[PDB]
């Protein structure tokens, strides 16, 4: 369980190239590349839920996110084993079609997560987001499959989509990242993140009641957006696009 | 209404130690026990036990309020003995004394059956 | 991190004392199973006194060898012994100990051809020592005769022959009242002493005793009776039999006795 | 994945000759006759980088697998006192 | 591969432990740090169920092998980490994870509490572990809440040749010790899957079942 302090941004693919080289100038680090593969998982709707105490609202019903890193083996086309595995090939991940289909992702079937809508109030400058996380190890048995284990829990299946970018690390403990969004169906796998890239810094705090440290990621947050001023925009989400509640849905892509 | 369950007689919450020793700050060799969801029954007879060892200088015990089901007991012992140790002894002397008890009852028994 | 000069000169001494231990216990197992898990609550009776209790895995179930190593300012000495220790609820309680046989023996004289002599003669002995406390247990009285009784000639000749320097022959000597539990009838008949002959490599057990009086019916054959009478000594005869396992001798001794 | 890691990896590992823990083995075979040859190892290490660790390792003639002796040593002198200890058991045994 | 196996005694006494801990001193080699496990189950709260469809979930929480929980459900094993050290290095580097997660006990006790409710618990803490020539044996008494409950064995080998005669030795044992009333369980989950704590998961659970 972490206290994620949050801000978000987006670029065009145009100036992708020129905004790396500045990162590389700031933090003095390179670009490391990155994948991964998130499933959302949903109560199923077969099972009535009367424990959710209606008078009271004690608790209220959410969605269990699955991810996982799959290899560049699956990712890379026969036209591109010949350029180096480095984050260059990004700038041919610009087409709707994507190497990695529905069947393989079905063939497929970790890190366990759930997640709250922001914290309320007009005063906070960051993305204050409360995240509980777990990990699942490996299994045994007769229908040992995560398919099989959320059908266990009470859970099933949703959607999924596939994540690309590069990492930056920088000092305190920041990470920012530059990210392309592909989700995947049987109809096909469509980029919802078109001509552009996804920018989301972020810092993680272990514990919420200590606050000089949350004081200090915040300064320390606030200190790099002001240092990217005139280039991008870093800008605090909507607190109502990223609620992930079962009884209203949508999704901040 | 304000009463609280009866089961908490018997049944030690979550997180609950059946016995709790703490040293005594004033007199040398001297232990204050507590012990949970008990009553005079068992208190009494430990200490009467412990009355009786040539090395156990005090023993003392009580019940602050009888809302609660818990008791504190004090020992202290002479130099070069442990009052866990005292504690042990006791108990094994009232276990052996049990046993023998219940022996000689189920012998009686069975003759006055014999005789029945 | 010491602070106090008797704390330094007894973490020496330990120093000198745990350092003599390792050495000898690794001596010991590069040739032998130490304990690690018995604590006795009294020193055993004989300037610092450790106890190590040692064995083997074919060894009778309870019999340890013990070392009381006494350590002083300028000397070390060893005693050895033999000894029988159980565990009951939670306690180390000492079966017994035997103190008529304690090898008292200097630290340097000790080494590995000593070692592995000691390993093969410890068997017998502990042999020896487990028979005599089960003749305890059968209130029997006994003696060992040892190397120095044997090589003393005191004992009859007869059972003397034939063991020509054999650690598989044991001899002990029992009295005649105690092997019968009291009967003091038979007194006037055999010697108060007799002897029981085990050989090992021949797992024989041969009880001699010798006629108090020269009677005429020694001159009867008694060779249906599995009686043999000693050719040198007329009036000593003996019982001969084989046995199989030493945890049932004394059912042997008993079918001894009732012959 | 990317490059820059595995080409630190790379040229990382390419010390590994250099940096690793210096180890060594001995092997003697002594010549014996009744098809009973036993077996002398002793493996030498640092593993502090200072310290000499020697491990023994005799196998008398009787089994493959029926090690007779294995021990580790600190001591050059205790290595030395086993040393002729087992070579005067060798001895008894080739006397016997 | 090594193998494993439970023993769970129901009418033991408070110093039943004491009397085998000593009746196998003889053999004892030598004896190692205390050993604690948890063991709770969850019941379903949905009333909308089939009938094919358990109710149940046992989750076991070992903590000598390094802080792990297992849960179980229809033969079906499932097992989770918490501790910082034994994270996978992929999930930390591409950002899966946060780096401190919790462990699953509480995930089921505080967010999907409405799904499963938490119904028992048993407890053994303070055990004593010994090594034996080539076996190592794990005592420990188990608490619920009422009081004592019984006694718990549980042996590990790494040779598979002579399980069987150990097993039979320690049966034996406990016979001399007149405890007649014993379960006994060395269960496979997956005859072609071998995953150890797994498998030593659910011979618990099959020791422990009333």
């Amino acid at each position: 369980m972490v206290q994620q302090l949050s801000l978000f941004g987006s670029i065009g693919d145009d100036g992708y190239d020129l905004l790396i080289s500045t990162l590389t100038t700031i933090s003095g680090n390179p670009p490391l590349l990155y994948n991964s593969l998130c499933t959302v998982w949903k109560p199923n709707p077969s099972y009535d839920v009367e424990n959710v105490n209606s008078r009271n609202q004690l608790v209220e019903p959410n969605r269990i996110k699955l991810s996982k890193e799959v290899p560049f083996s699956y990712l890379i086309d026969e036209t591109m084993m010949d350029k180096p595995l480095n984050f260059r090939i990004l700038k041919s991940f610009t087409n709707d079609k994507i190497p990695l289909n529905y069947a393989m992702t079905r063939n497929i079937l970790w890190s366990l997560q759930i997640s709250d809508i922001p914290a309320a109030g007009n005063n906070r400058s960051v993305s204050m987001q409360t995240i509980a996380e777990t990990i699942i190890l490996s299994s045994a048995g007769k229908n040992s499959s995560v398919s099989s284990l959320m059908n266990g829990l009470g859970y099933v299946f949703e959607f999924q989509y596939l994540t690309i970018g590069v990492k930056f690390f920088m000092k305190h403990g920041l990470i920012l990242e530059l990210q392309k969004i592909w989700q995947i169906e049987e109809a096909g796998n469509s980029q919802i993140t078109s001509g552009g890239f996804l920018l989301k810094a972020y810092i993680n705090v272990s514990r919420g009641t200590d606050i000089d440290r949350i004081n200090y990621t915040e300064t320390a947050l606030m200190n790099l957006k002001k240092e990217l001023q005139g280039y991008i925009e870093l800008s605090v989400p909507d607190r109502q696009s990223m609620d992930s509640r079962v009884a209203h849905g949508n999704i901040l892509i | 209404m304000n009463a609280p369950d009866r089961f908490e007689l018997f049944l030690l919450g979550e997180g609950e130690s059946k016995l709790k020793i703490d040293p005594d700050t004033k007199a040398p060799n001297a232990v204050v026990i507590t012990f949970e969801k008990e009553d005079h029954t068992l208190g009494n007879l430990i200490r009467a036990e412990l009355l009786n060892d040539r090395k156990v200088l005090f023993a003392a015990y009580k019940v602050e309020h009888p809302f609660f089901a818990r008791f504190k007991l004090r020992i202290q012992t002479t130099e070069g003995y442990d009052p866990k140790d005292a504690l042990k002894n006791a108990c094994n002397s009232i276990i052996n004394k049990l046993g023998a008890l219940k022996t000689n009852f189920e012998t009686e028994w069975n003759l006055q059956t014999l005789a029945a | 991190r010491a602070e106090g000069p008797e704390e330094l000169a007894r973490i020496l001494q330990q120093l000198k004392l745990d350092k003599i231990i390792h050495v000898l216990t690794t001596m010991f197992e590069n040739t032998w199973s130490c304990s690690r898990i018995i604590k006795i609550d009294k020193p055993i009776r004989t300037l610092l006194q450790r106890d190590l209790f040692i064995r083997l895995p074919h060894w009778p179930l309870n019999w340890y060898l013990i070392l009381s190593i006494i350590s002083s300012k300028t000397s070390c000495v060893v005693e050895k012994r033999i000894g029988k220790i159980v565990s009951q609820r939670g306690k180390w309680n000492l079966k017994y100990l035997d103190n008529s046989n304690v090898m008292t023996v200097k630290l340097e004289s000790i080494t590995y051809q000593k070692i592995m002599i000691l390993q093969r003669t410890i068997l017998n002995r502990i042999i020896n020592h487990m028979l005599i406390d089960s003749l305890n247990q059968l209130e029997i009285r006994n003696k060992i005769c040892s190397s120095e009784m044997i090589n003393e000639q005191k004992l009859p000749q007869y059972i003397i022959q034939g063991s020509n320097t054999n650690d598989n022959i044991s001899i002990i000597t029992l009295e005649l009242e105690s092997f019968l539990e009291g009967s003091k009838a038979l007194n006037s008949i055999l010697e108060s002493s007799m002897f029981l002959r085990i050989d090992y490599s021949n797992s024989q057990i041969r009880l001699y005793a010798k006629f108090k009086r020269n009677t005429m019916m020694i001159q009867c054959q008694i060779d249906k009776l599995y009686i043999h009478f000693v050719q040198e000594e007329p009036l000593a005869f003996y019982l001969e039999e084989s046995f199989t396992n030493l945890g049932i001798i004394v059912q042997y001794l008993t079918k001894f006795r009732q012959k | 994945d990317d490059e820059n890691i595995t080409k630190l990896n790379k040229e990382i590992r390419a010390f590994d000759k250099l940096l690793n823990i210096p180890r060594r083995e001995l092997k003697i075979n002594l010549p014996l006759t009744e098809h009973k040859s036993p077996n002398l190892s002793l493996m030498l290490e640092s593993p502090n980088y200072c310290n000499a660790l020697i491990h023994i390792k005799f196998s008398a003639g009787t089994e493959a697998n029926a090690v007779s002796f294995d021990t580790t040593f600190s001591d050059f002198k205790e290595v030395e006192d086993f040393l002729h200890f087992i070579v005067a058991e060798y001895i008894q045994q080739k006397k016997v | 591969m090594g193998k494993s196996a439970v023993i769970f005694v129901e009418r033991a006494t408070p110093a039943t432990l004491t009397e085998l801990k000593d009746a196998l001193s003889n053999s004892i080699l030598s004896v190692r740090d205390p050993w604690s496990i948890d063991f709770r189950t969850y019941r379903c709260s949905i009333k909308n169920l089939p009938a094919d469809v358990s109710k149940l979930m046992y989750s076991i929480t070992f903590h000598h092998h390094g802080r792990q929980t297992v849960l179980i459900k229809d033969n079906s094993a499932m097992v989770t980490t918490a501790a910082a050290a034994d994270i996978p290095p992929a999930l930390v580097f591409n950002g899966s994870s946060t780096g401190v997660p919790e462990s699953i006990d509480t995930i089921l006790s505080s967010k999907l509490s409405n799904i499963w409710m938490q119904r028992q618990l048993i407890k053994g803490d303070a055990g004593e572990t010994l090594i034996l020539d080539g076996l190592t044996v794990r005592l420990v008494n188990l608490f619920s809440s009422t009081g004592f409950k019984g006694l718990l064995i549980e042996l590990q080998a790494d040779e598979a040749g002579e399980f069987e005669t150990k097993i039979a030795g320690i049966e034996g044992h406990l016979a001399e010790i007149r405890a007649k009333e014993y379960k006994t369980s060395s269960d496979s989950l997956g005859p072609d899957t071998s995953n150890e704590i797994c498998d030593l998961a659910y011979q618990y659970v099959r020791a422990l079942e009333l």
